[PDB]
Protein backbone atom coordinates (compact mmCIF):
# COMPACT_ATOMS: atom_id res chain seq x y z
CA UNK A 1 0.00 0.00 0.00
CA UNK A 2 0.98 3.45 0.57
CA UNK A 3 4.58 3.93 0.78
CA UNK A 4 6.59 6.92 3.58
CA UNK A 5 10.18 6.76 3.00
CA UNK A 6 11.92 9.52 5.15
CA UNK A 7 15.97 10.30 4.01
CA UNK A 8 18.37 12.02 5.38
CA UNK A 9 20.74 14.77 3.29
CA UNK A 10 23.39 15.80 5.64
CA UNK A 11 25.00 19.21 4.89
CA UNK A 12 21.80 20.57 2.49
CA UNK A 13 21.08 24.25 2.61
CA UNK A 14 18.36 26.21 1.37
CA UNK A 15 19.07 25.90 -2.13
CA UNK A 16 19.79 22.29 -2.04
CA UNK A 17 16.40 21.52 -0.07
CA UNK A 18 14.48 23.35 -2.96
CA UNK A 19 16.16 21.03 -5.06
CA UNK A 20 15.97 18.16 -3.65
CA UNK A 21 12.07 18.63 -3.03
CA UNK A 22 11.80 19.36 -6.84
CA UNK A 23 13.41 16.22 -7.62
CA UNK A 24 11.68 14.07 -5.08
CA UNK A 25 7.99 15.35 -6.59
CA UNK A 26 9.05 14.92 -10.26
CA UNK A 27 9.71 11.33 -9.76
CA UNK A 28 7.25 8.41 -10.05
CA UNK A 29 5.05 7.76 -7.82
CA UNK A 30 5.55 10.43 -5.39
CA UNK A 31 2.41 12.56 -3.77
CA UNK A 32 3.77 14.97 -1.14
CA UNK A 33 7.63 16.02 0.17
CA UNK A 34 8.60 17.99 3.04
CA UNK A 35 12.26 18.92 4.91
CA UNK A 36 12.02 18.82 8.22
CA UNK A 37 13.86 17.43 11.44
CA UNK A 38 16.15 18.87 14.26
CA UNK A 39 18.79 19.51 11.35
CA UNK A 40 15.76 20.45 8.45
CA UNK A 41 17.76 17.43 6.44
CA UNK A 42 15.13 14.91 6.92
CA UNK A 43 13.34 14.50 3.53
CA UNK A 44 10.03 12.64 4.10
CA UNK A 45 8.71 11.50 1.23
CA UNK A 46 5.19 10.16 0.84
CA UNK A 47 3.76 7.87 -2.32
CA UNK A 48 2.97 4.71 -4.27
CA UNK A 49 4.48 2.85 -6.33
CA UNK A 50 8.15 4.65 -5.59
CA UNK A 51 11.35 3.33 -6.72
CA UNK A 52 13.15 4.16 -3.96
CA UNK A 53 16.50 3.16 -4.67
CA UNK A 54 16.38 4.71 -8.21
CA UNK A 55 15.51 7.55 -5.79
CA UNK A 56 18.18 7.96 -3.28
CA UNK A 57 20.65 7.30 -6.26
CA UNK A 58 19.22 10.39 -7.90
CA UNK A 59 19.52 12.59 -4.85
CA UNK A 60 23.50 11.47 -4.46
CA UNK A 61 24.14 11.85 -7.94
CA UNK A 62 22.50 15.51 -8.28
CA UNK A 63 21.93 16.57 -4.32
CA UNK A 64 24.20 15.43 -1.29
CA UNK A 65 24.72 11.95 0.39
CA UNK A 66 21.30 10.92 0.56
CA UNK A 67 21.00 8.06 3.38
CA UNK A 68 17.83 6.27 4.23
CA UNK A 69 16.20 6.96 7.90
CA UNK A 70 12.95 5.57 7.65
CA UNK A 71 11.08 3.06 5.46
CA UNK A 72 7.58 2.20 6.51
CA UNK A 73 3.20 1.93 5.33
CA UNK A 74 1.36 4.86 5.64
CA UNK A 75 -1.25 3.63 8.35
CA UNK A 76 -4.70 4.54 7.16
CA UNK A 77 -7.64 5.11 8.64
CA UNK B 1 15.99 10.47 29.52
CA UNK B 2 13.53 13.26 30.46
CA UNK B 3 11.24 13.97 27.46
CA UNK B 4 9.07 16.60 29.45
CA UNK B 5 12.39 18.53 28.92
CA UNK B 6 12.71 17.39 25.13
CA UNK B 7 11.68 20.30 22.17
CA UNK B 8 8.66 19.21 19.52
CA UNK B 9 10.32 17.40 17.12
CA UNK B 10 9.91 19.73 13.53
CA UNK B 11 7.30 18.01 11.80
CA UNK B 12 5.44 18.64 9.14
CA UNK B 13 1.51 17.27 8.96
CA UNK B 14 0.74 16.03 5.56
CA UNK B 15 -2.86 17.10 5.15
CA UNK B 16 -3.54 13.81 2.62
CA UNK B 17 -3.30 11.34 5.01
CA UNK B 18 -4.04 10.63 8.61
CA UNK B 19 -2.03 12.62 10.83
CA UNK B 20 0.73 10.46 13.14
CA UNK B 21 0.44 10.15 16.87
CA UNK B 22 3.73 9.73 18.01
CA UNK B 23 6.72 11.55 18.40
CA UNK B 24 9.65 9.68 18.42
CA UNK B 25 13.43 10.74 19.62
CA UNK B 26 16.54 9.24 18.98
CA UNK B 27 19.37 9.49 21.12
CA UNK B 28 22.68 8.07 21.34
CA UNK B 29 23.78 7.84 25.24
CA UNK B 30 22.49 11.15 26.41
CA UNK B 31 22.10 12.73 23.36
CA UNK B 32 19.53 13.49 20.92
CA UNK B 33 20.07 13.02 17.22
CA UNK B 34 16.78 13.74 15.42
CA UNK B 35 13.11 13.47 16.30
CA UNK B 36 10.24 13.00 13.89
CA UNK B 37 6.65 11.44 14.06
CA UNK B 38 5.50 7.98 13.52
CA UNK B 39 2.39 5.76 13.54
CA UNK B 40 0.85 4.07 16.74
CA UNK B 41 -0.12 0.56 17.08
CA UNK B 42 2.28 0.01 13.87
CA UNK B 43 5.58 -0.28 12.78
CA UNK B 44 8.64 0.99 10.86
CA UNK B 45 12.09 0.39 9.80
CA UNK B 46 14.16 2.74 10.82
CA UNK B 47 18.10 3.16 10.27
CA UNK B 48 19.65 3.58 13.91
CA UNK B 49 23.16 4.78 13.68
CA UNK B 50 25.04 1.64 12.05
CA UNK B 51 21.80 -0.75 12.29
CA UNK B 52 18.16 -1.07 11.01
CA UNK B 53 15.78 -1.38 13.56
CA UNK B 54 12.18 -2.93 13.43
CA UNK B 55 10.60 -0.24 15.69
CA UNK B 56 6.83 -1.55 16.72
CA UNK B 57 4.75 1.28 18.59
CA UNK B 58 1.57 0.37 21.30
CA UNK B 59 -1.42 2.34 21.30
CA UNK B 60 0.37 4.58 23.92
CA UNK B 61 3.22 5.35 21.72
CA UNK B 62 5.64 3.19 23.31
CA UNK B 63 8.12 1.83 20.67
CA UNK B 64 9.84 -1.72 21.09
CA UNK B 65 12.86 -2.62 19.00
CA UNK B 66 16.73 -4.02 18.66
CA UNK B 67 18.34 -1.09 18.98
CA UNK B 68 22.16 -1.13 19.18
CA UNK B 69 24.24 -0.76 21.84
CA UNK B 70 24.12 3.00 23.48
CA UNK B 71 21.13 4.02 21.24
CA UNK B 72 17.41 4.23 21.73
CA UNK B 73 14.43 5.51 20.08
CA UNK B 74 11.72 6.87 22.72
CA UNK B 75 7.90 7.30 22.10
CA UNK B 76 5.56 9.96 23.16
CA UNK B 77 1.95 10.18 22.66
CA UNK B 78 1.01 13.73 20.93
CA UNK B 79 -1.06 16.00 22.84
CA UNK B 80 -4.67 15.45 21.78
CA UNK B 81 -4.06 12.32 20.60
Amino acid sequence: EMQKIVFKIPMVDDKSRTKAMSLVASTVGVHSVAIAGDLRDQVVVVGDGIDSINLVSALRKKVGPAMFLEVSQVKED
Amino acid sequence: IDLSRERDPNFFDNADIPVPECFWFMFKNNVRQDAGTCYSSWKMDMKVGPNWVHIKSDDNCNLSGDFPPGWIVLGKKRPGF
